């Protein structure tokens, strides 16, 4: 498990370094983004099943062989295991959100999440699209603003956009 | 698992209750409780009439000892530190002990750094004593119920990279872990470090395609350039066994292709021109 | 999948011994019951389209809710009145599969290994389907030993929906 | 190279400096590498449009 | 079959023949004669 | 690539011994029956195309997402890459009729060929519904007796139906 | 673990629709020949070790450097297991043969058993001689009759020698 | 491995062309010439210690030189002799399934791919088998047309010797 | 390709600073010793045949599985190939003498060897059974003297026996 201050750690730490006044003024937006980071993920898990419910007639809208016989999303046992990874994605998604960096995702969802697809015979691919079918609803629910004051939180909104975005990409 | 348990040899260990010691023991369950702990414990390899461990099946028996008692005194007596112990590495010997009791493969390096200084300053015979006195024993394994196969289901805190590694560990149900050709030396001491995942391959009859084993030197998991293609959809594909002319024309069997998209149906027949059959295509 | 026959196969292979006298007496059984079974398997796979469009206006009557209130979940639209036919009609299908298979087996993993957790998600309230199920339980016509034996099967997957 | 292009060429200009780099990783097999050679406009405008 | 997947290509069995590169290449004004008439 | 006369040799070689009278007389009847075999082939290969145009409007007819536009099967060159490989099967299932074993079947038509189908996105299952909806239109050409004189040739149409059932499914 | 009754299941389940009443009267052979079954498996398992006991004099009649020193049979704890594992091919036999497919011997005895025989050293092509030197005596035993009545019992006979036939073929 | 069955699915299949009836013809030739080739295939295995202890001593005879040098070569001591028998009893074994197989198929691979190089290594003089064969050549017995296919792999391993 | 003396450079060049005349005392004794290296590998290569052809009877010897029919050493091609990979590694051996540092041996002759002895079948464990029964015939042909004057043959030779036991460890 890494964070956005622990890799500064760890990439001081292999230079082997004092951390210099102009690295903590831009470690300094943290904690101030900490305000913005902590809600985003709230909104997120707060929505959770109503993303993962509304993507599954998503993906289930548009490519409709996985509930056709002999598909591979067919049998109630398949299905009901296409909603326990519907949001297995979803809990990695949010940590990578409140630690900032992606070594959590990357070492827990998607390291040798390929190879499985290849195993089992489930379709890699057709993962890759209702996974960022996810984040159009994701980044919709994060975005709007009701009851909290307004403010730029739209750069710390497209680090979450990257995150679907390279957990779809390693995928398919 | 549907029809992914009929390849990779999982249809008996997917609908396979657990032995359940009901506390008042009769003797129609117990016998069975023993031999569901050998073949699990032992890896499928036989006990013999002489080695049966009958003083400590007796204590089995009776109604004070539980099963995780029982399975700490097969792995302290010999007969387990005689097939397993008596020819192996020290990660040989980790990612063995995790499969025998807790039923998977080592996910992260952390757990084999935490067990290699436990083992030195304390012991082995206290090294067992490790995994069966830890947490992750105790919230799927009770007291009475045995160990099974846990790296199929989800198993909460799962990695994904530890699906992978346990179709290394076993192959199928026939395998008796000493039966490997890849004998004596450690299979996930290398891919633990270097932390990539390989192909799952099953077991064989089912399975056409086995001889392909990970490498030693394998080309990159996913390639960076666009391998020559007008169009950019590269796919990477693995051999298991290359019988072509020979010691010049094949120095290196089993290894892999990353091949552009334009020309991947002109190589499929030029690799079962050479006798060489196709392990896994991802693309990249 | 479980089978009559392959429950003697496991229980015979995890005790590691042969196929003594007291397993093939338990398929000797499947098969006086496989016999009268398919007397009701032939007596549902006729009554196909009868049955399920019968059961599905008989969810109707009991429940005028669905098919009023808008929403993705009843079936208001015709998308849900198509899917209608989709789930009883998949209903009777391995309802049709466990009486030749003679056990509870394709019934278990095809409808309720994972159906406690679908009906969580997906709004589908059970007692849309165990109502369903009745109205098929009373309208198969099948008569004499063979019509309850296709009786049994349809309150085992009662039983799993309540 | 020298197969390709005959010793004089290699220049700085003609050699692809990418695939070189390519090759040592292992990401493409030496005959995926000459016809990248062959397939590039360095050896098109060299002997295409003069033969 | 003759160069393999991995082998860079070479002039085969060139025994009694002339390097490939040296005996072949890639390649296959009146007004300046009466100019330097001129000159 | 093997056969029903070499399978013989290399059951024998592995045993090391020669071969007895009681298996000579067992392989009598494939000199028999190659007069049997030969036709049989000769009856697929010439309504080859008419099979795989048939059988095109079979799969299309019961699964129309596949002209449906997003399907896998859309596009003028996908579409004719079905074709190509709707009859890629029929060649590799009749050299195995002539051979009479399938070794030849299993190392060039279905080694690995489940794997692509995870890789691609072309779904494998939906290749099994329409394989053997070719064998019921394979078998019902070679059964006619027009022509021909009356011959039992039907107890080669179960091989010919296994080789069908064996194909489709080591592909779904 | 599979059926007879449960292949016709699934192979009309990935089609996904009902049972013909001509696909249940060739399923009503099964419940007529269901007393043909069910005491050839009772036949073998009666005669279990004498089948085991009498070939196991077979392999070592032809092959003797199995207990030539320094073979591979050779000493007592090696030779335990020769036994170990004569009957273990047997069991498994018998429960395909009530089964009546199979699917359980596949994924059973012979998923991964040749793997072995490359890793451990022991010859994998003898155990094929010994195996199918035990036919000639099951099919001997379950084919004489005496005592019980006259029946068509040579159609499943066929059955058994083909299991036989695939268990030795998927080890050498 | 080689056969005219498989000769005909190879050269159809590097065209990436159906079974026309050009190859068809080449299967057809091999069921008519296998009739005849199995009469020799019956011929010899009835014969099978006939002919290998004849021609064993058909060697020495013609030979005195092997039986009586030390060596681990030559046949000297009776592990020689013992081996002698290993030899044209797995010489007699492929010509009967380059018979049944009704090529020079399984006669290509398992003696004559790597017989040039093992000679070279071992000492053993290929003169040797080549007239330990000829003697198989002359009194295997069979007559008619048998006799002449039986004839023709067995000068097919002579060539390849020699 | 390695020696011992651009070992000391690499060692050398990872530093990054002159060799000092402690470390250069120590590499004359390879100048010294080259008067050794020199013929302990024309000693190998004059008798190289003799050596191969003397351990195919002891591999063979003791296991006389190999000309077993089935056996994986058996036929004429597969004995072939036998003795071609049984000096393939003599002469990765006698480079390794030469260059005097095993860096050539390991990437020429080890690197993947293993693998696919797993891919193939032929049993990767009896190969190293077969080649450190060469060492005793080498060293036995290095170390006797004829001719040549006394001189610390040992020393070096050690050496040679490690290149052995080095390359029978990685291949079983
Ligand atoms: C860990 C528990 C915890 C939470 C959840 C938390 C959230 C939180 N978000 C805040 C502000 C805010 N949060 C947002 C977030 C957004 N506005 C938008 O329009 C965007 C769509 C969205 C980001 C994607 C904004 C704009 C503010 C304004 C104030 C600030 O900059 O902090 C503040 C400032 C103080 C306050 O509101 O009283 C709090 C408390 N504080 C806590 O202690
Ligand atoms: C007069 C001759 C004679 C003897 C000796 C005898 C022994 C005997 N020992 C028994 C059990 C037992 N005996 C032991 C003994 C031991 N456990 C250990 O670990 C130690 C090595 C050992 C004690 C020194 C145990 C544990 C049981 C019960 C095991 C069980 O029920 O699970 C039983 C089972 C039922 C019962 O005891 O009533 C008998 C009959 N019976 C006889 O007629
Ligand atoms: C019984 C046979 C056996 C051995 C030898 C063995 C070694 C071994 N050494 C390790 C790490 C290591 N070993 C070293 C050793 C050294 N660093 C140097 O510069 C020196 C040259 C050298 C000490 C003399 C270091 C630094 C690490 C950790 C490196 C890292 O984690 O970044 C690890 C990683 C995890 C862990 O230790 O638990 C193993 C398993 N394992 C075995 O089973
Ligand atoms: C295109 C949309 C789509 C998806 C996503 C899909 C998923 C899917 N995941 C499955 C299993 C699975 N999926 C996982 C996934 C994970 N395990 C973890 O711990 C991690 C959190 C995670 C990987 C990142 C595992 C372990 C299984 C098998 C579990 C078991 O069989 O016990 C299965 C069961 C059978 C089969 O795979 O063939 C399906 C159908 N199917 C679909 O049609
Ligand atoms: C320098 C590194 C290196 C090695 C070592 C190497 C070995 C090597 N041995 C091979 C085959 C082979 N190797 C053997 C060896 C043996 N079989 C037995 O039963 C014996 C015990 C044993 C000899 C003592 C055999 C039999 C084959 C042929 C396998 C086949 O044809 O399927 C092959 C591929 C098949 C071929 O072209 O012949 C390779 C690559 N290639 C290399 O580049
Ligand atoms: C901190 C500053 C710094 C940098 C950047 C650096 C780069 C560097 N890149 C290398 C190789 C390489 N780098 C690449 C990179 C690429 N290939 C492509 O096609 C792409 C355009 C690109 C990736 C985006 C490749 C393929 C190699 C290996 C090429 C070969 O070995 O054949 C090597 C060779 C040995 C080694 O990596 O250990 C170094 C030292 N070294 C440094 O000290
Ligand atoms: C996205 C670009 C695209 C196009 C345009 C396309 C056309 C296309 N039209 C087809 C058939 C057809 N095309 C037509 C159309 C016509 N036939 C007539 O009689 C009329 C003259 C004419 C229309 C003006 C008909 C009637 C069929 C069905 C013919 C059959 O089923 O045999 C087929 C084969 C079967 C199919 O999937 O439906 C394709 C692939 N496919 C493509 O991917
Ligand atoms: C000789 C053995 C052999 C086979 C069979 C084979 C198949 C094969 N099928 C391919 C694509 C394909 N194959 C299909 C097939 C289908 N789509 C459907 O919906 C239907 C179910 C089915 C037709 C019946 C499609 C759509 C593609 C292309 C998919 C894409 O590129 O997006 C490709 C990709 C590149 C290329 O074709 O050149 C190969 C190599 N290759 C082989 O070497
Ligand atoms: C409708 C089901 C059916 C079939 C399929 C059938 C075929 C059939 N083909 C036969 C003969 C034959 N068939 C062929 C065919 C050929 N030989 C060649 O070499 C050519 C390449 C090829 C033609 C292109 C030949 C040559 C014969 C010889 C006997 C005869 O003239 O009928 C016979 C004669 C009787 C017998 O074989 O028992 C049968 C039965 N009979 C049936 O009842
Ligand atoms: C290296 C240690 C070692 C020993 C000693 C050993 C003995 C041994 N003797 C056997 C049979 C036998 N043992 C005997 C010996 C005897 N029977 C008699 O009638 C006499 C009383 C007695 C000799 C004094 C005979 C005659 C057989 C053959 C019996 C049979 O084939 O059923 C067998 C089973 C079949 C076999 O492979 O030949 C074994 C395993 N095995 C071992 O690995
Ligand atoms: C029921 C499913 C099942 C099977 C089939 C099975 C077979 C099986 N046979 C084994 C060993 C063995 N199998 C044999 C068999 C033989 N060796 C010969 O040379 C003879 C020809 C032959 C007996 C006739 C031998 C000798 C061993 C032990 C090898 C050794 O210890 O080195 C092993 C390795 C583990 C061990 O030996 O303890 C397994 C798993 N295990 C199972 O769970
Ligand atoms: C030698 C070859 C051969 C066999 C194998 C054979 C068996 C055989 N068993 C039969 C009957 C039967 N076999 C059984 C056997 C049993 N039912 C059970 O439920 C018990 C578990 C089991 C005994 C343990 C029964 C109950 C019958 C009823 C008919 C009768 O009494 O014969 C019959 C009566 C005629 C028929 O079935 O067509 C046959 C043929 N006949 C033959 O010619
Ligand atoms: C399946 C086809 C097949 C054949 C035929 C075959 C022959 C064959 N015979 C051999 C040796 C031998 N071959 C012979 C045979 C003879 N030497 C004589 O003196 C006699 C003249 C002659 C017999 C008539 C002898 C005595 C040896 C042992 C020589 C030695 O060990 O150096 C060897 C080398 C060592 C061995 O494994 O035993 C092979 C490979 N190998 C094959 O794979
Ligand atoms: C049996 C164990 C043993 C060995 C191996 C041995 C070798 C050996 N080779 C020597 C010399 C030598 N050896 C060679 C050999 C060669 N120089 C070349 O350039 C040629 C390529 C090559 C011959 C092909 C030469 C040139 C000398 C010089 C000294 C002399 O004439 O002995 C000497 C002289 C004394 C010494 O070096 O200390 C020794 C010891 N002495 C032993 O006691």
């Amino acid at each position: 498990t890494l964070d956005v201050f622990t890799k500064v750690v760890s990439q001081a730490d292999s230079r082997g370094e004092f951390l210099s006044n102009e690295q903590l003024d831009a470690l300094a937006n943290v904690v101030k983004e900490g305000n913005k980071r902590l809600d985003v993920v709230n909104r997120i898990t707060s929505n959770a099943s109503a993303i993962v419910t509304n993507a599954a007639r998503a993906l289930f809208e548009e490519q409709p062989q996985l509930i056709a016989p002999g598909g591979n999303a067919y049998t109630n046992r398949r299905m009901a295991a296409c909603l326990r990874d519907m949001e297995i994605i979803l809990r990695y998604v949010t940590y990578a959100i409140l630690a900032g960096d992606a070594s959590v995702l990357d070492d827990r969802c998607l390291n040798g999440l390929r190879e499985t697809y290849q195993a089992l015979g489930t379709p890699g691919s057709s993962v890759a699209v209702g996974v960022q079918k996810m984040k159009d609803a994701a980044v919709g629910i994060a975005n709007d603003p009701n009851g909290i004051t307004k403010g730029d939180c739209s750069q710390l909104i497209s680090e979450v956009a990257s995150y679907f975005d390279r957990a779809a990409a390693a995928v398919g | 698992i549907t029809t992914a348990a009929s390849r990779l040899g999982t249809e008996p260990f997917s609908d396979a209750p657990k032995v359940e010691l009901r506390p008042k023991a009769s003797r129609e369950e117990v016998e069975s409780v023993i031999r569901a702990v050998y073949r699990h414990v032992l890896g499928n390899d036989y006990i013999l009439a002489s080695e049966r461990l009958v003083s400590a099946e007796s204590l089995l028996r009776d109604g004070n000892l539980t099963v995780r008692e029982f399975v700490r005194s097969v792995a302290k007596s010999e007969l387990y530190k005689k097939k397993f112990f008596y020819n192996s590495f020290q990660t040989r010997l980790i990612e063995l002990n995790y499969k025998h009791l807790l039923g998977r493969a080592p996910y992260d390096e952390s757990e084999v750094v935490y067990h290699l200084d436990l083992y030195q300053n304390k012991g082995y015979d206290a090294e067992i004593d490790s995994y069966i006195d830890s947490w992750e024993y105790q919230s799927n394994f009770g007291d009475n119920v045995v160990p099974y196969y846990r790296g199929f289901e989800t198993q909460v805190g799962q990695k994904t990279a530890g699906f992978n590694r346990i179709f290394r560990l076993y192959r199928g149900y026939a395998n008796s872990d000493r039966a490997q050709v890849e004998g004596t030396k450690s299979r996930l001491a290398r891919e633990l470090a270097s932390n990539k995942a390989s192909t799952i391959v099953g077991p064989s009859g089912t399975n056409d395609s086995w001889g392909f084993r990970a490498s030693a030197d394998v080309a990159p998991k996913k390639n960076l350039g666009n391998a020559v293609g007008e169009g950019d959809r590269v796919y990477r594909l693995e051999v298991t066994g290359i019988r072509s002319p020979g010691y010049p024309s094949v120095r290196r069997s089993s290894t892999v292709f990353i091949v552009p998209y334009e020309r991947l149906s002109d190589k499929i027949q030029q690799v079962h021109k050479q006798g060489g059959k196709i392990v896994s295509v991802t693309s990249a | 999948v479980k089978t009559p026959i392959t429950e003697a196969i496991a229980a015979a292979d995890t005790q590691g011994r042969f196929l003594g006298n007291t397993e093939l007496q338990s398929a000797r059984g499947r098969y006086e019951r496989a016999a009268a079974s398919l007397e009701a398997a032939r007596g549902l796979t006729s009554n196909a389209q009868r049955l399920i469009d019968g059961a599905t206006q008989a969810v109707y009557q009991k429940f005028p809710y669905t098919t009023q209130t808008p929403g993705p979940q009843f079936a208001a639209d015709s998308r849900g009145k198509s899917k209608c036919a989709r789930d009883v009609g998949h209903y009777l299908r391995i309802i049709t599969y466990s009486l030749v298979a003679g056990g509870t087996g394709p019934l278990d993993e095809y409808l309720i290994a994972g159906l406690a957790e679908i009906n969580s998600t997906f709004d589908l309230s059970p007692s849309w389907y165990v109502e369903a199920l009745k109205h098929i339980k009373a309208n198969h016509g099948l008569s004499g030993q063979a019509a309850n034996e296709a009786n049994t099967y349809i309150d085992y997957a009662i039983n799993a929906l309540s | 190279y020298r197969q390709v292009f005959s010793e004089h060429e290699i220049l700085k200009f003609n050699r692809q400096k990418t695939l070189e780099s390519q090759v040592k990783n292992g990401s493409i097999s030496v005959r995926d590498f000459i016809r990248g050679l062959a397939k590039s406009e360095a050896f098109y405008r060299l002997v295409v449009s003069v033969n | 079959k003759n160069f393999g997947e991995n082998i860079v290509p070479y002039q085969r069995k060139r025994m009694e023949g002339r390097p490939h590169n040296l005996v072949t290449p890639r390649y296959g004004d009146w007004r300046f004669t009466l100019d330097k008439f001129y000159s």
